């Protein structure tokens, strides 16, 4: 069986944006991290966006947005 | 003062 | 065997500064060109298949590599001035409280622009 | 580096073999239960043993059953 859960896709910052390496909630009860790789969807706003999800809470809007330079 | 102008006087002819 | 594009490198390679802009935003400029990618890609090659590339590449890559990490850190100034540059464009306030130290951070800004191939005070600028 | 102070690296050592070329690291991972033996992927497989403290620390020991440059590894 593979009980296939939901998916964590809400284009607010993940617009385009390929999914750099993840991160499970080594701290947290399920709530992983994804990194994400460069995105020239404009330029001068940021190329990856390092996002967290919460899969204790169901929902799909990236828990913590976090965009460096 | 200025917002960016000044680098637009310190790059024309800075080099 | 795409062998050609291996020339291709050869002939890649056998082909700070200031220019303007549209927006008359003239952005800070590095001196260097963006080659050090190609010249890790270019590492990873040799390490790939034994390429028998250039002296001189390999020698332009050496010569590189004494000076790109600054080049990285000047690009991420470039762009971080202009992530914030364009918030000091968003209001007019912003100038009554922060003109002093726009003007003594932009003259060091204008000396770091200062250096034209001359890694003696490249790194202090 | 430490987990608050990022401003500098406590334990930064350096991913090369007997080549003096810097070794481009490519999905690297780190062992169960710390024991500090992380394993390298160089830019084309290359799996790389090391360590972090004493003289063990870095580059040990290589090796390959592939080619390209390593995707996925853990432990458990």
């Amino acid at each position: 069986k593979l009980s296939l859960n939901r998916q964590f896709f809400d284009e607010r910052w993940s617009k385009h944006r390929v999914v750099s390496c993840l991160d499970w909630s080594s701290q947290y009860p399920e709530l992983l991290v994804a990194s994400y790789n460069n995105n020239e969807d404009a330029p001068h706003e940021p190329d990856g966006v390092a996002l967290v999800w919460n899969m204790k809470y169901k929902k799909t809007t990236p828990e913590y947005v976090f965009h460096c330079q | 003062e200025q917002v960016f102008l000044m680098k637009q006087q310190s790059l024309l002819a800075k080099q | 065997n795409t062998q050609e594009i291996f020339d291709d490198w050869a002939r890649k390679v056998q082909q700070t500064r200031v220019r303007g802009r549209t927006g008359n935003v003239l952005k800070l400029k590095v001196n260097f060109l963006p080659e050090i990618i190609t010249l890790s890609k270019e590492v990873r090659n040799l390490k790939w298949l034994g390429f028998r590339v250039p002296l001189a590449i390999v020698n332009k890559a050496h010569q590189a590599n004494q000076l790109y990490p600054f080049a990285i850190s000047l690009i991420e100034s470039v762009r971080t001035y202009e992530r914030t540059c364009e918030k000091v464009e968003e209001r007019n306030t912003i100038s009554l409280l922060v003109a002093g130290l726009k003007k003594e951070v932009q003259a060091l800004i204008a000396e770091g622009i200062a250096l034209v191939w001359e890694s003696y005070k490249l790194d202090p600028y | 580096w430490s987990l608050d102070m990022l401003s500098h690296p406590q334990d930064s050592m350096e991913l090369v073999h007997k080549q003096s070329k810097a070794v481009a690291v490519t999905s690297m991972s780190f062992p169960v239960g710390d024991v500090n033996n992380f394993v390298v992927g160089s830019e084309e497989g290359s799996v790389y043993t090391a360590c972090r403290h004493g003289s063990k620390a870095g580059i040990s020991e290589m090796f390959e059953g592939h080619q390209g440059p390593i995707t996925g590894i853990h432990c458990h």
